[PDB]
This record gives structure tokens, C-alpha cells and sequence, in this order.
RNA sequence: UUCCCGGGCCUUGUACACACCGCCCGUCACGCCAUGGGAGCGGGCUCUACCCGAAGUCGCCGGGAGCCUACGGGCAGGCGCCGAGGGUAGGGCCCGUGACUGGGGCGAAGUCGUAACAAGGUAGCUGUACCGGAAGGUGCGGCUGGAUCUUUCU
RNA sequence: GGCUAAUCCCCCAUGUGGACCCGCCCCUUGGGGUGUGUCCAAAGGGCUUUGCCCGCUUCCGGAUGGGCCCGCGUCCCAUCAGCUAGUUGGUGGGGUAAUGGCCCACCAAGGCGACGACGGGUAGCCGGUCUGAGAGGAUGGCCGGCCACAGGGGCACUGAGACACGGGCCCCACUCCUACGGGAGGCAGCAGUUAGGAAUCUUCCGCAAUGGGCGCAAGCCUGACGGAGCGACGCCGCUUGGAGGAAGAAGCCCUUCGGGGUGUAAACUCCUGAACCCGGGACGAAACCCCCGACGAGGGGACUGACGGUACCGGGGUAAUAGCGCCGGCCAACUCCGUGCCAGCAGCCGCGGUAAUACGGAGGGCGCGAGCGUUACCCGGAUUCACUGGGCGUAAAGGGCGUGUAGGCGGCCUGGGGCGUCCCAUGUGAAAGACCACGGCUCAACCGUGGGGGAGCGUGGGAUACGCUCAGGCUAGACGGUGGGAGAGGGUGGUGGAAUUCCCGGAGUAGCGGUGAAAUGCGCAGAUACCGGGAGGAACGCCGAUGGCGAAGGCAGCCACCUGGUCCACCCGUGACGCUGAGGCGCGAAAGCGUGGGGAGCAAACCGGAUUAGAUACCCGGGUAGUCCACGCCCUAAACGAUGCGCGCUAGGUCUCUGGGUCUCCUGGGGGCCGAAGCUAACGCGUUAAGCGCGCCGCCUGGGGAGUACGGCCGCAAGGC
């Protein structure tokens, strides 16, 4: 564009648009669970994947992975939405945090504990 | 009508030296001749005369070449490698002397047209004073 | 040497490359997600017109209808304008829930079509118009972004 | 209701001076001087009471701190385009410290807006901060400056100053008290409670320091502050040892059973001595005050701590926390086992269905280390909104075409001005921060002192090339004149022949027609084929091109009239009159709409016949709208060169249309094809540029959702933008 055309019209700045409402801003949100289940991927994958529905603090709800081994988590339990997706579900925007609330910590995890938030072993 | 006659002369030189003209007629104005001057002073061309084309007034420009080279296409290294408008008619940029920028790392020209006259970038640093930066060459 | 089967070479088109036993479009059904229209109803704002109108400042009166007085006036008090805010009437706009309804997006992968890609088997595309529930068909005009009877599916 | 003091209030006086009206002078907005008239002052207290202190009144100036005013800069939406009645201005007045529609009266009819008014959304602004090579983007916590608010809203009083957080009045919501009449409250002060939340501290110490208020002082007050406490929240320093120690223990892992690894790592040897105990133990503090001096200057002298018995110094003195992420590629680090499209992983591509360096554990390894990861958010990378620094023939992207408004841009020569532009000086650019230097805490973080830099703006001076401007001049652009052209360019009227259909007549039988083959259909009321005549409508064979014209859509028989554009020669006239062009306005194939006509052929819809598994379709027989004319709408398109307009510049060859020329050829203007340089992702483009440049307009920013929804404008509707 002609430089007198830039003075009449300019560059436009490009607006980002949040991948997660989890929001009020939040890292991180308290929420309840509604529904605990599991669901079936997309395409070139297999298997079942562990979700939770949860009513937020935020007065919202979503589809949430359950990430790790095991998982305690039950309909009426409260919990921690993390925030980032698994690529292969559907609409699933956020994590669970174990470790946390009424999630435990994956059972008998030794290698990476932070996430999935368990304890130090025990040593002979 | 031209519309900005110091860019038409500047790539009329460029297209010339291109196809490796001898020489190459652009219309006669005095800033014209200065820019030439400059040009001339500071080796990319041979030098310039004044003729008249049917009658009117013209600047004949002759150009400058390398020697022939080797292997697949001989064709020589040009003298002038780069020519071209900073200041343009719809933008004009005009620097402060602190602003006058080096080309090339000294080794290409900018040509400032001041109110001491027109300059190479050299010429108007060591009379401190700035002015329209009217092209690079190199 | 036309034809049938298999094959070789050159060329052309191709949206195929698991490579035509290919690809894609589309319909009905099944699962979720976001959305449009939306009767009626819940709350909000805003303007305009009219009514009410606190406090206070200002203006007027302040009178043998009050208080003070050095008779110059002062205070109390009354009235008025303004005025926060409230009501009424209508106009406009924003959320909320929403009967009913339109497509859209995905999704395991089912259903029946065979429109498009090879001249895809009626060349395709296109604006418009009519017809069909829809894919599409046809009319008219345009484009080359076209190759040298019917007769399926993998 | 009554008593009463004052530095409380009021009256006369003195008028240094001052205020006001009027006159005069100088300055020029209401600044300064002057004269007459008028009007306005005061407060007392303490002392060693003969002199001094603390004060009081009027005036002039200083200083500091504010009010008001102007230029410029200050986010998103045009799906917000028109907004405005004290609105815009005037005279007079009110009000204030003061200008002002700040307010009222009267008069005029104005003011603002595409250079974005009005509307909606969001938001305290800045010094700075983060990021960035920079430009830029993002942000404004803490600290400094300004603004604003003190539960919501309005209002004023008091005062130098407030429309007043811990002052007042009213209204509203809320909490409490209530004898039901009525009252009381305001932590966005410190600390603390509670609710909300992913989340944010002690109801600490102290007036010792700095600062603030009052007081002559002594002194009092100060949740400002100076400290301490809590939280790896950040930054910085420090520790978990140091040296010796195997041709290399055990355990654990790999093993080709030969061995390899963890690894000098450990044990162990020796050495040092974080923690810890003892002792000493601060700086921050010198004034206020006392003495001499005159309550001064000067000189001298003494009191004064939260932090704290802390930091620190001296003596003693124990080997004394390590974890967290990763190890398929990006990316530094590989093997074994378990699991078998499971369980799981996952930032992206992807990994897992029997050898998994990708899941889980283990060994080992890499990276950081009192931390390491994660999520969220900002810059980055991203040249992915491209000023630096991008694009549009086929990837997204040239507007259907024109006319032109605003605006942007502007040939050659001369002169004036000096607005842009440049240069010097100067003021401003606070402090903090950033930079540099030196220094202070053992270092650093942190801090001090100093130096420098700095865009922008104010004032003064200078320069004149370029841009602007004014004045003059030229003719190379542009238009004109004269004289030649070629043309399906447009409008109007007329006219010609071939053909189809229908009607009339002659002659003439038995079929014609149609398809792959057929059938519907037409023919004994005589078709088809042949001849003659009539009527009507629509379109123009050959010429015809690989041609011409037009801005595009688009334009083809012949004739006449009206009319647009354009090319060449002459070089005659004007003298930059130019280019582009948001809006606007006009044109705009076909189909479609309205009112009237017209109707031969063709023909969506439709009615039939075949083909087919089926048919709505492809083929066949009919057939209405429509196609044609008038007038008025519609405004789309593969409206295509998928290529905006103009200008200059950069090899040729070849065919062609149309001018001029001394006509092989050359010289203009068109249409094409190959191809220099060059360009391009490639295909291709190449003097008809997709090359090299300049001006202006339009347009793009992953694919879908979608040219959809909502809004608005237009339209009779369809539907368009
Ligand atoms: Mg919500
Ligand atoms: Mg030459
Ligand atoms: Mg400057
Ligand atoms: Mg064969
Ligand atoms: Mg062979
Ligand atoms: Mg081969
Ligand atoms: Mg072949
Ligand atoms: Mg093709
Ligand atoms: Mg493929
Ligand atoms: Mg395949
Ligand atoms: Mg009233
Ligand atoms: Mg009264
Ligand atoms: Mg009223
Ligand atoms: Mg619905
Ligand atoms: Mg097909
Ligand atoms: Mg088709
Ligand atoms: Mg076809
Ligand atoms: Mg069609
Ligand atoms: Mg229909
Ligand atoms: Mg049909
Ligand atoms: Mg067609
Ligand atoms: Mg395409
Ligand atoms: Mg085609
Ligand atoms: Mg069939
Ligand atoms: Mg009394
Ligand atoms: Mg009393
Ligand atoms: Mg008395
Ligand atoms: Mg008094
Ligand atoms: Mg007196
Ligand atoms: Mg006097
Ligand atoms: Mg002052
Ligand atoms: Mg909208
Ligand atoms: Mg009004
Ligand atoms: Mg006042
Ligand atoms: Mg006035
Ligand atoms: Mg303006
Ligand atoms: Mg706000
Ligand atoms: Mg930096
Ligand atoms: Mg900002
Ligand atoms: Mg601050
Ligand atoms: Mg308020
Ligand atoms: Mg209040
Ligand atoms: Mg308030
Ligand atoms: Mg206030
Ligand atoms: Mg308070
Ligand atoms: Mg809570
Ligand atoms: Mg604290
Ligand atoms: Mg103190
Ligand atoms: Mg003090
Ligand atoms: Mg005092
Ligand atoms: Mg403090
Ligand atoms: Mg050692
Ligand atoms: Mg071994
Ligand atoms: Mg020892
Ligand atoms: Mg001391
Ligand atoms: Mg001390
Ligand atoms: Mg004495
Ligand atoms: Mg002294
Ligand atoms: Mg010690
Ligand atoms: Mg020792
Ligand atoms: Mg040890
Ligand atoms: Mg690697
Ligand atoms: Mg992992
Ligand atoms: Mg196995
Ligand atoms: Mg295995
Ligand atoms: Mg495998
Ligand atoms: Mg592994
Ligand atoms: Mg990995
Ligand atoms: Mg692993
Ligand atoms: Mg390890
Ligand atoms: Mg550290
Ligand atoms: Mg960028
Ligand atoms: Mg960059
Ligand atoms: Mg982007
Ligand atoms: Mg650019
Ligand atoms: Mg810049
Ligand atoms: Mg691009
Ligand atoms: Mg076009
Ligand atoms: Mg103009
Ligand atoms: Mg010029
Ligand atoms: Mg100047
Ligand atoms: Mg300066
Ligand atoms: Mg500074
Ligand atoms: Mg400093
Ligand atoms: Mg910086
Ligand atoms: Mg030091
Ligand atoms: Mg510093
Ligand atoms: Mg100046
Ligand atoms: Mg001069
Ligand atoms: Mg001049
Ligand atoms: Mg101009
Ligand atoms: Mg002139
Ligand atoms: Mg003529
Ligand atoms: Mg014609
Ligand atoms: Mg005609
Ligand atoms: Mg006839
Ligand atoms: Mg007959
Ligand atoms: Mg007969
Ligand atoms: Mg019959
Ligand atoms: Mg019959
Ligand atoms: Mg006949
Ligand atoms: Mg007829
Ligand atoms: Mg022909
Ligand atoms: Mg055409
Ligand atoms: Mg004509
Ligand atoms: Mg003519
Ligand atoms: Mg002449
Ligand atoms: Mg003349
Ligand atoms: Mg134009
Ligand atoms: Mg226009
Ligand atoms: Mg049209
Ligand atoms: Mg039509
Ligand atoms: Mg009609
Ligand atoms: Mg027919
Ligand atoms: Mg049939
Ligand atoms: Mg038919
Ligand atoms: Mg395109
Ligand atoms: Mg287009
Ligand atoms: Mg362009
Ligand atoms: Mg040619
Ligand atoms: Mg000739
Ligand atoms: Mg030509
Ligand atoms: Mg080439
Ligand atoms: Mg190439
Ligand atoms: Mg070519
Ligand atoms: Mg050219
Ligand atoms: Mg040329
Ligand atoms: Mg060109
Ligand atoms: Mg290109
Ligand atoms: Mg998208
Ligand atoms: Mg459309
Ligand atoms: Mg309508
Ligand atoms: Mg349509």
C-alpha cells in the first residue's frame, strides 16, 4: 500500500484470542466435579481416556483430563483445573492437578512425581 | 511529465550500465548535474556532458564498466552495483547530521541534497550540516 | 488388428499415490458441541414529555401576626427558582430464561445414492430462473480453469 | 431562664499606608504613578516589669504552594454519521481570588463533523518497566510526580486554603440500639476478622533516628516513619566438606559369561571447622539543653536508643540438608525389564496391536541445584499488519467499467520570502531508574558521590540545495488549430434477400417424421416431397480473419440522418492548464420484475414416447413463461488478460490492421507470435512486462464455519451491497 494510503489507514495490531477460559485470568481454578468418565479419541488413536465434567468457580464447565495411573476421582468431589489440552479428545481444554483437593497423587509413581503429584518414596 | 525526474534519472542509469551501454541520455536539469558531478568525483561514471537532443537540452552520462571476465558469461563487474532513491516525491526523508547514515561501511555513497549544496555523506558530516537524503549508491 | 484377454513404447488429462477394487460430494439414521430465528415472560439502562420533590445556596417578603435594636437594620419564619431522588406515559437499546424452529460443526462408523476428479461415462464451471425433499437437472447468456442410447459396485 | 472573662464580638479615634468612584500622566487587556471625595486598622500576654521577649494591625516586596488559560501529544468499533437549545456568539448583570454561558435576563442564528463530530466499548495518566538488533510491541505493581474517590447520590458551612477519608446537612442501601416515637454508625489508615479466590503477612517493638502539628520553652501528640516478625515471592552472597584413597570391595544394573558400568564414588587415612558454647560488644547521636559570649557569631561542655546484647571482633568447637526436570526429533542424555492400539504418553509431528532409546519401573545418563518443574499472562521468534520490513496472472488479494469531488503527487529557467528542512547558542528535559567512573557494607545484591547522554518543546541567531510559497519566464507534458484517415463505437428512421412457420391455389399418393433401434406425433378432412401466391416474426449467409471498434458490458445485411472516441501529417496557437482519485453520479451480458405490446423459430416449467433394475435425467414428439419492441426497475457474472490508471526507461526477429514518407525499407498508432537483459515457486512474462523506476487508488493476512448470522442502506419482488 501507497505510504499516503498507510497515513489514511494504517496496519492493523492482530488481537490473540485465549485458548482457555478457565479465566477470570486464573492459573488455576477450583471446581466440582459433575460427571466421571471416559471417552474415545479421535481418529489414528485407541483407548480410554479418563475425563471429569466440572462446574467452576468461575461459573463455568468443562471436560477435564484425569492424567496419570490410577484415579480416585468420584461424581461429588472437588478439584483443580490446570488448563492445557489433550490433543486427541474432544473439547477437553484443561488438566485435573493430583495431588490436590480431593485428587490424590497417582499411587506407587516413581519417576515424575510433580506431575501427578506424589510424595517421595520410602527408602531401605 | 516525469514524475519524479531524479528517480528517472538514477534508473535510467541503472538500465543502461545493465545492458552495458556506452552512455545514456537524461533529460538536463541542474540538480541533475549535481548529482552527476558527484557521481563523476567519485569514480562510477566516466563523466557527463551537456548535448542537445533535438534541440533540447540533455545530460549525456558516460558509463563505466569493470574489465571483461572469465569462464561462462565474460561480462564485466559493474562500477555502479546499486542506485537508488531514498527520498522519494509522497515520501521524503530528511536527517539531522548525526543521522547521516554510512553506506556499505564507507565503501558506497549517500547523496544528501543541503543548504550548503549537494553532498556525499562524507562531504556533509565533515561540514556538520544534514539535510534531504536523496539516494545510495554503490 | 476392428473387437475380447494379457502386455510393451510415446503422448495427454488427473482432485488418484494403500495408487480407479482410487477419491470426494451428498441424503437418512445415530452421539456430542457451538450457534441463528424466536411467542411469551424476569431484571437493567437511556432519552423525551408531564407530576411530586429532601438538603442547601441564592432571590423576594419578613406584615399593630413573633425575638433583638443605638430605629440604621439583624434573627426567626414564610414564599419562589434551582435541585438529589420517586412516580406516570410512551420511544429506543442491552443482558436473562425460553415453547417451537434453521442450519453448522465434529464424531465410532452405519444407511442408501453416483453429482465432481480420466472426454468421470451428458465436458466442467458460472450469474440468473424454474423444477426435486436433496444430490442435482434443465433454460438463457458467459468462461476454458475442456479431452481426442443406457450399462453398477468394491 | 440567669450570672461572666478574654488575644471573643462591636463603636468613635490616629491614616504610614491601603480600598473604591471620577479626572490626568506613562504603559498598553484589569500594569504603574497622581490628585480631590469617601471608606478601612490593632491585643494583649510573659518576664529579673525602665528594658527585653512572645505576640497584634496596615502596607510593599520576597519566597513557597495553588487556581484558571492556550499549542501539541494521549486505546478500540463507522455494523455509531450526522451531533447541538446555554446550543454558538453578542450587550448588560450575577458570581468568584480571578477569565469564562460559570449562571440569568434580552438580542442575533449560530457552533461541531469523514482531519471521524455524536454514539458504544474499555481505561486513571506519567517518570518508567518487560521484551526487542533496532523500529516497535506490551505494561504502568512497588518507589517519585499529577489526577480522582472515601458505602451510593446531591449539597454547602467553616476557613488562607475543603465542597473536606477518622467535619456537617439531606436522600438511598445496609448493620446495630429502641420504651416503637425514635436514634447510632462508615478500616480504599495500622494491625486484625470475615466472605469471595488459584493467592497475598503480626491485632509486634519503638519516639532512639528522619520528618510533621502545637508550645517561649519544658514538653505533648505522630500505626508518617525507623525497625522486628511471617511467606525460597524476587535478587545476591553462603553451606552440605578438603586432600590422599583400588591394574579398582560389596550391593545394584548391562553381559557375546570373556567382561563392562555406577567409580575415588564408598570404606578408610589425615586435615579444615557451617552449626554451637563462652567472652567482649557497636556504628547509626548530635542538636534540643548547660557554661563563657550579648539568648547572636564563635568557643567549649553534658543527657539521649526500638532494632539488641543484634551485627561484628576474640577463644573454644562437631564431617555436618539434596533435590527437581528431562534423556524419539526440535534438544544435552540409552540400555534392560514389564505392558501388548491395553494401560498410558502428548508442546508439535507422533508413540503403544510382542525387540517400545516415546507408556511404567529399574540401571545409567544429561541439565539445573535450595531449588526444579507446571499453569496462566506479556514481548520474542513473527519479515505472520512488513516505517525499518510483505504482498495481489494461476497460492489470500485489482474494484464490472467510467466520469470526476475531497485529498495525495507535480516539467524547465530566474528572483523574493524562509513555513517544512538543516546548523549554532540557549532555557527546559525534577529525583529515582538506565549508562560510565570512583567509593561504602569482608563480596555481591543494596547503597552513596560524581560525570555523561537524551528525543521533544520554548527564545535568539544563521543556511537556502531540496519541498512550500509569491512574482516572472520557456515549451519537451497537456489541450487547441489546419489538413488527412480507418472503424460491427452509439441513437433514430427506413429498406433487402435467403430460410422457418402458417394461410390460399395447382399438381400429386401413402406415407412422412424421428432414433442406436424405436415409439409417441402428423397423414384418406389427402400429409411428406414439387410449383405458384400471401401473411407474419426473428436473425443477418458469402465477405469474415489468426480482422476492426468501444472505458467496460458489448457491437456484424444495405441506406440516410444525428453523434462519441481515436490515429497520422503540418509544427501553426495556448503556456504546466498535469496524473490519480475515498465519496458522489452515470454505464453496466444474461436471467429476472412491472405496465403495455408482439409472437415466426427456439424453449426452463409442463404434458407425453422410448432407454434403463428404476427416470424426475441424457435421446424422441409437443409445449407455456421467456426469448422480440416501448417505457420504468433489477446492478449480478469465469463482468477474465482471473493482470487498476498514468508516465519514463531497458536487444531483436516475425505475421498483421491502419496512417505518413524520398513506400525494398523507414517512421507513427493498434493486434498477435517467438525471444535480449531481467523477472518468477514453478508455469511463465519479456517495448501490448509479470523487467527497471515514480505517483495515486483498490484489495489481501491459514482452511472451514461463510459471502452465512445480526445490523444498516437499496429494491415492487427476486434479491443486492
Ligand atoms: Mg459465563
Ligand atoms: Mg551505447
Ligand atoms: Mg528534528
Ligand atoms: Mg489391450
Ligand atoms: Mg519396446
Ligand atoms: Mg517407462
Ligand atoms: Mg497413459
Ligand atoms: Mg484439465
Ligand atoms: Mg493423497
Ligand atoms: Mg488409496
Ligand atoms: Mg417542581
Ligand atoms: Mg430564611
Ligand atoms: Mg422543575
Ligand atoms: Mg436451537
Ligand atoms: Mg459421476
Ligand atoms: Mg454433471
Ligand atoms: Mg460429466
Ligand atoms: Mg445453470
Ligand atoms: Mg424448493
Ligand atoms: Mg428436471
Ligand atoms: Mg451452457
Ligand atoms: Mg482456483
Ligand atoms: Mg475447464
Ligand atoms: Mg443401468
Ligand atoms: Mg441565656
Ligand atoms: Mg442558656
Ligand atoms: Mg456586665
Ligand atoms: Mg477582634
Ligand atoms: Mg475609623
Ligand atoms: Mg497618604
Ligand atoms: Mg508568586
Ligand atoms: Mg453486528
Ligand atoms: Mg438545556
Ligand atoms: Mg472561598
Ligand atoms: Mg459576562
Ligand atoms: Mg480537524
Ligand atoms: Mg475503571
Ligand atoms: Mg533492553
Ligand atoms: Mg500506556
Ligand atoms: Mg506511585
Ligand atoms: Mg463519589
Ligand atoms: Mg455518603
Ligand atoms: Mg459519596
Ligand atoms: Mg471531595
Ligand atoms: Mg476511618
Ligand atoms: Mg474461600
Ligand atoms: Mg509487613
Ligand atoms: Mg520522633
Ligand atoms: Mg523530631
Ligand atoms: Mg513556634
Ligand atoms: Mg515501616
Ligand atoms: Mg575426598
Ligand atoms: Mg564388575
Ligand atoms: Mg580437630
Ligand atoms: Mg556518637
Ligand atoms: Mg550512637
Ligand atoms: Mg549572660
Ligand atoms: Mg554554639
Ligand atoms: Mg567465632
Ligand atoms: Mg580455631
Ligand atoms: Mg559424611
Ligand atoms: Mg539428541
Ligand atoms: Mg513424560
Ligand atoms: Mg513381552
Ligand atoms: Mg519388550
Ligand atoms: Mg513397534
Ligand atoms: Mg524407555
Ligand atoms: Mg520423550
Ligand atoms: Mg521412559
Ligand atoms: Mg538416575
Ligand atoms: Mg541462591
Ligand atoms: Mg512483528
Ligand atoms: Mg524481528
Ligand atoms: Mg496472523
Ligand atoms: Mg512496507
Ligand atoms: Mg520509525
Ligand atoms: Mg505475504
Ligand atoms: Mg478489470
Ligand atoms: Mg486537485
Ligand atoms: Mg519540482
Ligand atoms: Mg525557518
Ligand atoms: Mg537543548
Ligand atoms: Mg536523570
Ligand atoms: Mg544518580
Ligand atoms: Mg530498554
Ligand atoms: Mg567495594
Ligand atoms: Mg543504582
Ligand atoms: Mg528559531
Ligand atoms: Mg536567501
Ligand atoms: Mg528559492
Ligand atoms: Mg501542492
Ligand atoms: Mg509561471
Ligand atoms: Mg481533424
Ligand atoms: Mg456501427
Ligand atoms: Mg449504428
Ligand atoms: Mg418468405
Ligand atoms: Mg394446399
Ligand atoms: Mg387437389
Ligand atoms: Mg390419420
Ligand atoms: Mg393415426
Ligand atoms: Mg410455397
Ligand atoms: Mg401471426
Ligand atoms: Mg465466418
Ligand atoms: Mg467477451
Ligand atoms: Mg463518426
Ligand atoms: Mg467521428
Ligand atoms: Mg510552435
Ligand atoms: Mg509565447
Ligand atoms: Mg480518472
Ligand atoms: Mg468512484
Ligand atoms: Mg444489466
Ligand atoms: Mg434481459
Ligand atoms: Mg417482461
Ligand atoms: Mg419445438
Ligand atoms: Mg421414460
Ligand atoms: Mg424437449
Ligand atoms: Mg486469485
Ligand atoms: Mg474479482
Ligand atoms: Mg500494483
Ligand atoms: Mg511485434
Ligand atoms: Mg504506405
Ligand atoms: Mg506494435
Ligand atoms: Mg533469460
Ligand atoms: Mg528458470
Ligand atoms: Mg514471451
Ligand atoms: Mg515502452
Ligand atoms: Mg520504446
Ligand atoms: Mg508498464
Ligand atoms: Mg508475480
Ligand atoms: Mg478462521
Ligand atoms: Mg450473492
Ligand atoms: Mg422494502
Ligand atoms: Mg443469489
Amino acid at each position: 500500500p501507497t505510504i499516503n494510503q498507510l497515513v489514511r489507514k494504517g496496519r492493523e495490531k492482530v488481537r490473540k484470542k485465549s485458548k482457555v477460559p478457565a479465566l477470570k485470568g486464573a492459573p488455576f481454578r477450583r471446581g466440582v466435579c459433575t460427571v466421571v468418565r471416559t471417552v474415545t479419541p479421535k481418529k489414528p488413536n485407541s483407548a480410554l481416556r479418563k475425563v471429569a465434567k466440572v462446574r467452576l468457580t468461575s461459573g463455568y464447565e468443562v471436560t477435564a483430563y484425569i492424567p496419570g495411573e490410577g484415579h480416585n476421582l468420584q461424581e461429588h468431589s472437588v478439584v483443580l483445573i490446570r488448563g492445557g489440552r489433550v490433543k486427541d479428545l474432544w473439547g477437553v481444554r484443561y488438566h485435573i492437578v493430583r495431588g490436590v483437593y480431593d485428587a490424590a497423587g497417582v499411587k506407587d509413581r516413581k519417576k515424575s512425581r510433580s506431575k501427578y503429584g506424589t510424595k517421595k518414596p520410602k527408602e531401605a | 511529465m516525469l514524475t519524479d525526474p531524479i528517480a528517472d534519472m538514477l534508473t535510467r542509469i541503472r538500465n543502461a550500465t545493465r545492458v552495458y551501454k556506452e552512455s545514456t541520455d537524461v533529460p538536463a536539469s541542474r540538480f541533475k548535474e549535481e548529482i552527476l558531478r558527484i557521481l563523476a568525483r567519485e569514480g562510477f561514471i566516466k563523466g557527463y556532458e551537456r548535448v542537445d537532443v533535438d534541440g533540447k537540452p540533455y545530460l549525456r552520462v558516460y558509463l563505466k564498466y569493470g574489465p571483461r571476465r572469465q569462464g561462462p558469461d565474460p561480462r564485466p563487474e559493474q562500477v555502479i552495483h546499486h542506485i537508488r532513491r531514498i527520498s522519494k516525491p509522497g515520501r521524503r526523508v530528511y536527517v539531522g547530521v548525526k543521522e547521516i547514515p554510512r553506506v556499505r561501511r564507507g565503501l558506497g555513497i549517500a547523496i544528501l541534497s543541503t543548504s550548503k549544496g549537494v553532498l556525499t555523506d562524507r562531504e556533509a558530516r565533515k561540514l556538520g550540516v544534514g539535510g534531504e537524503l536523496i539516494c545510495e549508491v554503490w
